[PDB]
């Protein structure tokens, strides 16, 4: 089997711009387990990106979070890369949403 | 995507993942419901049937209602209200080719709908 | 001119 | 409440040995060799030892299983492979195998009979009564697992039980051409199980929302939202409802 | 032309052992331990011997197979249980087993598979397997078993290839109320196989015939017949058509 | 399994009456293989009365045979006892047939 | 006696021991015609559904079109006219739970009517 | 707190 992952960008509070908040990159329901999640600030791979399970629906689980603060420019997203994509999945982070 | 059926009832399966609410719709949608397991042995033959992958059937916790039910809101003979189903969790049912559990209901899997025949 | 089976 | 475990067994060849790991969860909740969810620490070592020291003994066990089901399965010694299990039980006993994503064995409602996905886990299961590992088993759900599972709230029914109630708000966000898109939202709750859901008129709108799968935010709390389109000037007939188990009664909600 | 063996193995309980027979027929012809097919009578003592062993060997055998068959059904010691067998090859080879009237367990079209009818047959199945029977058995039917085949006929390919047409004609014989019921007839013809049929100007008449299974005679002719109802006078109409192979042209009559 | 016999009473060559003939009791298609056949001369059994395989649809096949000649008057049937009727099927020869 | 049916294809069976036009004329009777074994893994469901005994599925030789042909006189993939079939005896075909054999169709067997769903 | 299974 071969599932596709489910990424979500969001913070752990609310953005108030210039104010620093913690990326959450919520990657799920992906088979095989394998995976690496790329955390982008425009373009930009963030170094130190900390990681680490599956549901009962075997689907594998992972959170990836790095400290950020937002700007009214600069940008974020999640880049996934796994066997069950040709290439990579980027989302880019909505605060928005 | 496909259909095929036992005895006494046809059924379509669509190989298409959504939220169960998604089944609902193109099962009923192609007037054919989302699935039912009326008794025993037609689990039995579903699980085996069934193509690897985790399918929703109508089996839903009707929250005010306080009370799983059918989509016909008819009981089965299955009874596996013994799965006791519930704990930090609430929900949907979906079918393996061994399994019957629960879990939330916005999880995206395949559709079995199950309409009779007679 | 018969075989011989196997045992079941 | 309940406790669960999950077991993962991922051959990596040419990559060593495979990667296998045993994870607690007391409910949803994770805990544990290092355990993970502090109010364990509780527990001395002579328990993180017979413990951990059983994770090796599974570890070295499943290598074997990892193997014998290329075995069934004809495979090959190429790709990865991976085994899951989840053992656990409820206060319903799990005990149950996947294989690669799809299912493989498990033991049904009166654990005392299996049920096999394929003529592979089949002729695992017609050993595992060659040598009633129906009742090896039995016990354990029945028995100690209990044991454990009461054993420990009671190291932790202080959060193994805490329940910090959703904060609720809607947003307006505009769609071309004369529409509007409201967004309720639920934040810092737990636990994790919420059921968001709008109505127009009383209604449901299952139909048309866009739920988000309930996202964590890393304080054990969580967030997640469902959003609705609906035209312009014609908000004040949509209304969101928040059902959370910490809430004397679900919330309500028009923005 | 084609050789098979009915074997039976018949359990009758409290009355001593299992009556056993082998029988063969070189198609539909009988012929054997004494043998019953007079121009067998051309083969020896130490041909004779070989062969009677054998059926010991078997009676033997299967009283065995009958009883590990209670095994395999949970069955009992009670009643009597019926094992038949069918080995025999053409020139199709036949390996077909039966218990009680129900099929059991068969050699498929390229013997090396076989198919059984029920979770029992099945654990048979998979040992036959674990003991290569397929082959074990593909020889003898390919190998020795056409050898005998043939090496028969020589000995009686004069009365194994005979061939006596059958004698028609036809009854007349009233029903109430103005109806007279036709009876084409069949007599001494040899093989049995015939083909009888009734027309109503050209049309078969398979909707109304009475045919009668086709019985022996006595004298290795048989006989048979097939019936029509007619309404009185309105014969003429209605012709029956015998197809027997040793007829240059299959007959036609109408009383 | 349990199938019914298939009886069937006919003589050897065409009845010329008050002529010789020999009786065939032909009883077909039944399970199981245990059977007792009745040879019968109005109701009287007859005490010698020859027997003695199943076809390839696993029904049990047996002939009897005794030999008689044919009256205008007096009559013959088959009576067959097996597991697969309550009590007896007897049926009478038709040379009429 | 009853009808049930598997995938791309709904059956009925006659539980009535009759000559093999027995099953035509009831099986068409009830417009659903005599069995065609269409193809390989068909037959391998009926067998194991097939409840223990003999049943005509419509598969004669054509006496005078000197050939073994279907009841829609269309072939099936099922080729497995290598069972040779034909041997001192002519006729039509039944179906074993481990079994396709031919016979004398004048044999009184059980019922398999087989209509086609698409 | 875990189980141990019967290799497979």
């Amino acid at each position: 089997i071969q599932k596709t992952p489910q990424i979500q960008v969001y913070s752990r509070h609310p953005p108030e711009n210039g104010k620093p908040n913690i990326l959450n990159c919520y990657v799920t329901q992906f088979h095989p387990p394998h995976i690496e999640i790329q955390m982008l600030k425009n373009g930009k791979k963030i170094p130190k990106v900390e990681m680490s399970s599956f549901s009962k629906d075997w689907s594998f689980y992972i959170l990836a979070h790095t400290e950020f603060t937002p700007t009214e420019t600069d940008t974020y997203a999640c880049r996934v890369k796994h066997d069950s994509m040709a290439e990579p999945k980027t989302v880019y982070w909505d605060r928005d949403m | 995507v496909y259909w095929f059926c036992y005895s006494t009832k046809c059924y379509y399966f669509i190989m298409n993942k959504t939220t169960w609410s998604g089944c609902k719709a193109n099962c009923q949608h192609y007037s054919v419901p989302i699935l039912k397991i009326e008794d025993e042995d037609e689990l039995k033959f579903l699980q085996r049937h069934v193509i690897p992958e985790n399918y929703w059937i109508g089996l839903s916790y009707d929250k005010k209602k306080k009370e799983w039910a059918w989509i016909d809101n008819g009981p089965s003979k299955l009874d596996m209200k013994i799965r006791k189903m519930n704990f930090k969790s609430r929900g949907c049912v979906f079918l393996s080719k061994a399994r019957i559990e629960d879990i939330d209901c916005n999880i995206p899997y395949y559709c079995i709908c199950g309409k009779k025949l007679d | 001119s018969i075989i011989n089976f196997e045992k079941l | 409440h309940s406790l669960r475990y999950f077991v993962t067994a991922v051959s990596r060849p040419g990559l060593g040995e495979p990667r296998y790991m045993e994870v607690g969860y007391v409910d949803d909740t994770e805990f544990v060799y290092e355990p993970r969810a502090r109010w364990m620490e509780q527990e001395g070592p002579e328990y993180w030892e017979r413990e951990t020291q059983k994770a090796k003994g599974n570890e070295q066990s499943f290598r074997v299983d990892l193997r014998t089901l290329l075995g069934y399965y004809n495979q090959s010694k190429g790709g990865s492979h991976t085994i899951q299990v989840i053992s656990g039980c409820e206060v319903r006993g799990y005990q149950q195998y996947a294989y690669d994503g799809c299912d493989y064995i498990a033991l049904n409602e009166d654990l005392k009979t299996w049920t096999a996905a394929d003529m592979a886990a089949l002729i695992t299961k017609h050993k595992w009564e060659q040598a009633g590992e129906a009742e090896r088993l039995r016990a354990y759900l029945e028995g100690t697992c209990v044991e454990w599972l009461r054993r420990y709230l009671k190291n932790g029914n202080a959060t193994l039980l805490r329940t910090d109630s959703p904060k609720a708000h809607v947003t307006h966000h505009s769609r071309p051409e004369d529409k509007v898109t409201l967004r309720c939202w639920a934040l810092g709750f737990y636990p994790a199980d919420i059921t968001l859901t709008w109505q127009l008129n009383g209604e449901e709108l299952i139909q048309d929302m866009e739920l988000v799968e309930t996202r964590p935010a890393g304080d054990g709390t969580f967030q997640k939202w469902a959003s609705v389109v609906v035209p312009l000037g014609k908000e004040q007939y949509y209304t969101c409802h928040v059902y959370h188990q910490g809430l004397p009664e679900p919330l309500t909600l028009r923005w």
